[PDB]
């Protein structure tokens, strides 16, 4: 598995913390893996380094081991997950909210919805009379983009997947080896 | 909590912060539960 | 107060002395009766001195003495200050720990080192702000992408399981 | 203990959202079994 852990090394500077991606590289050696051992090399106190295996036990990065010495292997399966997830958002920001020009004057800040513009529409004055105040009440614009933002939110999230493309090609790969 | 959880804190303060949210929303329906210390804004006066 | 001599803490200023000289930049092989003559000390009596020679001296736990002259105790490497980039390439041994305290002292002030290691591919991670120092590289390879822990904080999950397979199901 | 619920086979604390979760898993027919109605 020596792709795995090069993909491991890419993807533990892309997602962890600096601090974290070099706990994870004495991780990567597995010739020998002792908590005491992990704690020389990497320097920091066994308090900050207890705090750094708490965080991996919740990522599931590391497996407790019984010798007492405590050995770690990598066994983390969330990558895929995080990067589903991130996905996940992908589709929940091109999926935002329509047009529904909302009448509001910007004077007394009061968003009607185009449903409610036709209790501000009075005959007599023949425009959506500003109910509030005494005005006409004005086209959302600018204010209240959910049309505009939906387009931009996914035009951000897309140019993320081909900086990450080689690196999911390369789980994907692993992923077609373990069957 | 929302800012500091937006920001990535540790998640230490967020364990603390999380279970004191817990407590106070638990006073607001119930001080009759064991536990749940009653809060005095001032003047040694029991919240309902 | 067990074995003294002289004025106390005598010892233990020569020990720092000859670190301070090699700090300086300033390097020479000291005898003892040397190192009293420098620090003005040199009529300390002959029972002194002979008392530092042979019990001071040797109770030392880290004094190194090269052969006819004693070597400063904290610090046996040189204070070279070159190579911290070789050190860095091993990123084995973390390069050798290298801690800024034992830094900007060998021979160039905090506000130089400070240009320099911004302006070098070195760089410093300090878990403590001024309890340890120690230098790492990151590599241009790490991206910041866009909302990369807001995409982690959606994943707050954590230790319940099975949310990936809803997430492989609406992938299928 | 006070506020918090931990489940021993290891105590590790329950999780309020984990619980919700396998909540929404739950089938409706089960619930209705254990005397809640779904609806
Ligand atoms: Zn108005």
């Amino acid at each position: 598995p020596a792709a795995l852990k090069r993909l491991a090394k890419y993807v533990i500077r892309g997602f962890y913390g600096i601090e974290h991606a070099l706990a994870l590289d004495i991780l990567i050696r597995n010739s020998c893996v002792k908590e005491e051992d992990m704690l020389e090399l990497l320097k920091f106190d066994r308090k900050q380094l207890r705090s750094v295996l708490n965080n991996l036990k919740g990522d599931k990065f590391i497996k407790c081991r019984m010798r007492y010495f405590i050995n770690y292997r990598t066994l983390v399966n969330v990558v895929k997950y995080k990067l589903d997830h991130m996905r996940r958002r992908i589709e929940t920001d091109e999926r935002d909210s329509t047009n529904r020009a909302s009448f509001k004057c910007p004077v007394c800040s009061s968003t009607f919805t185009d449903l409610e513009a036709n209790q501000l529409f009075d005959p007599m004055t023949g425009t959506f009379r500003c109910t509030f105040c005494h005005t006409e009440v004005e086209e959302d614009e600018s204010a209240m983009p959910k049309k505009d933002a939906r387009t931009l939110l996914a035009r951000f999230n897309e140019q993320i997947e081909p900086i990450y493309a080689l690196l999911r090609e390369t789980e994907d790969v692993n992923l077609a080896y373990e069957i | 909590l929302r800012r500091n959880e937006q920001n990535g804190a540790a998640a230490h303060v967020i364990a603390e912060d999380v279970k004191l949210l817990q407590f106070h929303v638990a006073t607001m329906v119930d001080n009759e539960l064991p536990g749940l210390p009653r809060a005095m804004q001032k003047s040694g006066r029991p919240l309902k | 107060s067990g074995s003294s001599g002289y004025k106390f803490g005598v010892l233990a200023k020569i020990v720092n002395y000859m670190k301070t000289r090699h700090q300086r930049g300033d390097t020479h092989p000291l005898t003892l009766d040397e190192i009293l003559d420098e620090t003005q000390h040199l009529d300390i009596g002959l029972k002194q001195k002979q008392w530092l020679m042979t019990e001071a001296l040797v109770n030392n736990p880290k004094i190194e003495v090269i052969d006819g002259k004693y070597a400063f105790k904290p610090k046996y490497n040189v204070r070279d200050k070159k190579a911290l980039l070789r050190l860095l390439d091993q990123h084995d041994q973390r390069g050798l720990g290298g801690i800024l305290l034992e830094d900007i002292e060998e021979a160039l002030p905090n506000s130089q080192k400070a240009v320099k290691a911004l302006g070098d591919q070195i760089l410093f991670v300090n878990r403590p702000d001024k309890k340890k120092i120690l230098f790492f590289n990151d590599k241009s390879c790490q991206f910041s992408v866009d909302e990369e822990f807001q995409k982690l904080w959606r994943s707050v999950t954590v230790d319940s399981m099975d949310e990936e397979k809803i997430e492989e199901y609406l992938k299928r | 203990s006070g506020l918090e619920l931990y489940a021993e086979w290891k105590k590790i604390l329950l999780s309020p959202e984990r619980v919700h979760e396998i909540f929404k898993r739950i089938s409706d027919e089960e619930c209705f079994v254990l005397g809640m109605e779904p609806r």
